[PDB]
RNA sequence: CGCCGCCAAGGUAU
């Protein structure tokens, strides 16, 4: 219970930018 | 005349504003964060904007009394405005663009 | 007529007293004919006070 | 104390989501977020109020019809559960019986 | 030896914080720690250390009283990790908060005595405990402002009789 | 339908269902784990 | 006459809250609690109980009397009002009041009509 | 290699969300499931029951969702009163710094709750009628206080309970039948206030 | 107790 080591900065109490697939290229189509 | 009112049991001259509803806008910024946008919405190509606070939206005849009396045939009388359409589309790109929720066919443009 | 109208009756048989106004509908029920006074102070439920005497 | 009016808001406020939702042909949750809706206008956006997001409740469907039992079984409202909280809109709004209250105080002090 | 023993510190802070959260460059002030630094960050190569035209009054950070009890009585290298943007990140941004922060700074640097009086303009200007500045209103922030660069400018032009307006 | 509610209708409304359980409930006895 | 003392009730609060106090009160401060306790905080019973009526003694800055209690007009700047000052002006006063009622009317109505079709 | 933080972002940056928590979710029974369901560790429950406090201190005029919330906690875990209690303690004998507006909003704050119990009546034996001792603010708190508890119990309902316990004698409040000022004090204080629901005759 | 995941014709005439 707020021992204030405070560990980082989103510590205080997988959304957001989302991992891109590693093993895959998009297919591209010149529009 | 045929815009119905929702505010047939009052107006605002003689019985006042009886709700002040201004600090939902701010509790809605403190729930959402203070960078709510800036890291989704390209401010960064925007300009050099540091402060954010000075950002200022359309103003450049809004009301337009009389444009310029001009005939307004058809669509450019009674359609609707592409415009903002565009602009809101282009204010959010780079979240209704990302790459990685649909990582398939992507469509470049010419050039 | 009768089918746009709307009668209710507080009685010995009937123990709340409800009525439709300007939109949005109440009704009424008295303290008196309750074993167990409901909770009334948790949502929209507001109370009725007599002025003469200032109690509920 | 309206179950039925809380039920058709959070039916129609996720109605009109969708409705923005195909006019840019996406109906992504992930690609196009609440994000771009609760945002005022002052900063950019649309500028909308909350009533999706505030745990419609439910009862006991057996003794529903029959006699009021009292509060059990929150359900949930619109499909955002990521702890953002979204605030509503009549938290920020005077009531009736404060404003009665405060009225007659008022005048009487007034006078 | 200050100079070297605390390069090692720096890198043990270094080692101790996440990785997202360690810097890329170091702005450090005039120049005494460029080969101590690069000789104590070789498990660290990529962060940059440069000595900048921007110093900054951090010893005008010893004449508040919070940093001032908290720097005089301690039996222990006790690594204090404080707060100074208190309440602003949800008004302003890091911006003019910081354009804000270096000029009350300089103007307790250059005058404790004026500065301090005119970061209390009212006698209701009450500090929460959790924070060290003042709770006040937007206008009365660039008031404070106008009239610290002010104090600034008037000690610049007692100090080398220079004319304020004609600068 | 853990007792006896829940929602015929996920895809009609705007919503995806899960009824939780009311913590400010006030009782003896109710838990069933300690 | 009244300006010098002023500068010199500004300069003695100055040094009394410069070489004493320190850079920021917090809410506590031996002095703010005390006047919380010492504010008129209207809407009290208590205040009959311990005065008899308003009564008027020597109530003034300097020894001499002061003005007695009709309703003289607002002049912007707090003043001394003494020996019969009775609401003789050109409406100099009143006009530029309005004005700047006026102005803050008008600001919240520019406001308004800039930001309809946004 | 080890840290502390003398920033609280771990206390504010709680009483952000239970501002908010409470900012959605109308009604009461919602607020108070939301906050259970985060599992606030007891550490913290002296300083949430502070922020309902705090929050229903400032809105406009007064909503009586917040002494109905505020009671469900206050009865449903027993530390939640004891806790709450404590606030109401700790706050008349401050009660000078906020005044004209929360003064009202969490002096009928408390009215409610004891008017709806889930609260011991005494919380009354900090309340120190003196008119030598209470000042201004404190006065017009604990004015509005009565005043705005009276219709609530009605003042014969008032009258009684406020007496009619026996144990009563723990506070200061009316029982002090001691010197003939606070004595006096008190009768004339009630009679202001415009309840006099309680005046008796101790000068033989 | 945990909905929902979108193409095209509709316009730059024959």
């Amino acid at each position: 219970e707020d021992d204030k080591i405070y560990r980082g900065i989103n510590n205080y109490q997988r959304k957001g930018p989302i991992r891109a697939p590693e093993h895959l290229r998009a297919t591209v189509r010149w529009d | 005349v045929l815009k119905q009112n929702p505010f047939w049991w009052t107006h605002q001259r003689h019985d006042g504003k009886l709700w002040n509803l201004n600090n939902y806008r701010t509790d809605m910024i403190q729930a959402l964060g203070g960078v709510e946008g800036i890291l989704e919405h390209t401010l960064f190509k925007g300009t050099y904007f540091p402060t954010w606070e000075g950002l200022f939206w359309e103003k450049a005849s809004g009301f337009e009394e009389s444009m310029k009396w001009k005939k307004l045939t058809n669509a450019q009388r009674s359609g609707l405005n592409q415009i903002p359409n565009r602009r809101f589309t282009l204010w959010w790109s780079p979240t209704i663009n990302r790459a990685n929720v649909y990582v398939g066919f992507q469509v470049q443009l010419d050039l | 007529q009768w089918e746009n109208s709307f009668v209710s009756v507080y009685s010995k048989d009937n123990p709340n007293l409800l009525f439709n106004m300007c939109g949005f509908e109440c009704r009424i029920l008295p303290k008196c004919r309750t074993s167990y006074e409901e909770f009334t102070h948790k949502d929209g439920v507001w109370n009725l006070q007599n002025e003469v005497t200032k109690e509920r | 104390n309206t179950q039925e009016l809380l039920d058709l808001l959070v039916k129609c406020e996720n109605k009109i989501q969708t409705r923005i939702k195909i006019g840019l042909n996406s109906k992504m949750p992930s690609r196009f977020p609440p994000v771009v809706f609760y945002t005022p206008k002052e900063l950019g956006g649309l500028g909308m109020l909350s009533m999706g997001h505030v745990l419609i409740p439910q009862s006991d469907l057996r003794w529903s019809k029959q006699t009021d039992v009292g509060i059990t079984h929150f359900r949930s409202g619109m499909s955002h559960e990521e702890d953002q909280l979204i605030p509503n809109l009549y938290r920020y709004i005077q009531p009736w019986e404060s404003e009665f209250i405060d009225s007659q105080r008022v005048w009487a002090e007034y006078a | 030896l200050a100079k070297w023993k605390t390069a090692e510190e720096v890198a043990a802070l270094i080692r101790s914080l996440p990785v997202e959260e360690q810097p890329k460059q170091i702005i450090v002030t005039r120049k005494g720690m460029l080969d101590p630094l690069e000789v104590h960050l070789l498990d660290f190569p990529n962060i940059v250390i440069k000595g900048s035209e921007l110093q900054l009054p951090f010893q005008a950070c010893l004449k508040v009283e919070k940093f001032g009890d908290l720097i005089l009585k301690a039996t222990e290298p006790q690594m204090v990790l404080f707060n100074l943007y208190d309440d602003w990140l949800k008004t302003i941004s890091s911006y003019t908060a910081f354009s804000r922060l270096i000029l009350i700074l300089r103007a307790l640097h250059v005058n404790n005595d004026r500065a301090k009086v005119i970061l209390k303009p009212d006698k209701t200007t009450i500090t929460e405990p959790h924070h060290i500045w003042p709770t006040l209103t937007d206008e009365e922030w660039i008031k404070v402002e106008v009239q610290l660069k002010d104090l600034i400018l008037a000690d610049y032009g007692k100090k080398n009789n220079v004319n304020v307006a004609s600068l | 339908m853990y007792n006896g509610i829940g929602l015929p209708t996920p895809r009609g409304s705007g919503t995806n269902g899960y009824v939780q359980r009311n913590l400010s409930l006030v009782r003896g006895r109710r838990g069933e784990r300690p | 006459g009244l300006a010098q003392s002023r500068q010199q009730q500004q300069n003695v609060e100055d040094a009394m809250k410069e070489m004493q106090k320190p850079l920021a009160r917090y809410i506590d401060d031996e002095d703010l609690d005390r006047m919380l306790r010492e504010q008129e905080r209207e809407g009290d019973p208590m205040a009959n109980f311990i005065k008899k009526n308003k009564a008027k003694e020597n109530k003034n800055k300097k020894v001499r009397p002061r003005y007695s209690g009709p309703a003289p007009p607002p002049n912007r700047f707090w003043p001394g009002y003494r020996w019969d000052g009775v609401d003789r002006s050109n409406g100099f006063e009143q006009k530029r009041f309005a004005r700047l009622a006026s102005k803050k009317a008008v600001e919240e109505l520019a406001y308004k009509w800039s930001v309809e079709d946004m | 290699v080890t840290i502390h933080d003398k920033t609280e972002i771990n206390l504010v940056s709680f009483r952000r969300t239970i501002y908010l928590a409470i900012q959605s979710s109308l009604d009461f029974e919602e607020c108070a499931h939301k906050l259970l369901k985060m599992e606030f560790p007891e550490s913290q429950t002296k300083e949430l029951c502070n922020m309902i406090l705090d929050c229903c201190a400032q809105q406009r005029t007064y909503e009586k969702f917040f002494g109905l919330l505020a009671g469900r906690f206050c009865m449903l875990k027993k530390e939640y009163m004891e806790s709450f209690e404590g606030i109401f303690k700790e706050q008349y004998d401050t009660i000078h710094r906020l005044e004209t507006n929360k003064l009202r909003n969490v002096a009928k704050m408390f009215a409610h709750l004891l008017y709806t119990d889930s609260l011991p009546w005494s919380v009354l034996e900090c309340i120190k009628l003196s008119e030598e001792t209470t000042t201004s603010s404190s006065r017009i708190f604990v004015k509005i206080f009565f005043q705005e508890l009276c219709e609530y119990m009605g003042l014969p309902k008032l009258n009684a309970r406020l007496k009619d316990e026996t144990l009563q004698p723990f506070f200061e409040g009316l029982l002090p039948r001691d010197n003939p000022r606070n004595t006096r004090f008190a009768i004339n204080f009630f009679t202001s206030i415009g309840l006099g629901g309680l005046t008796d005759e101790l000068r033989e």
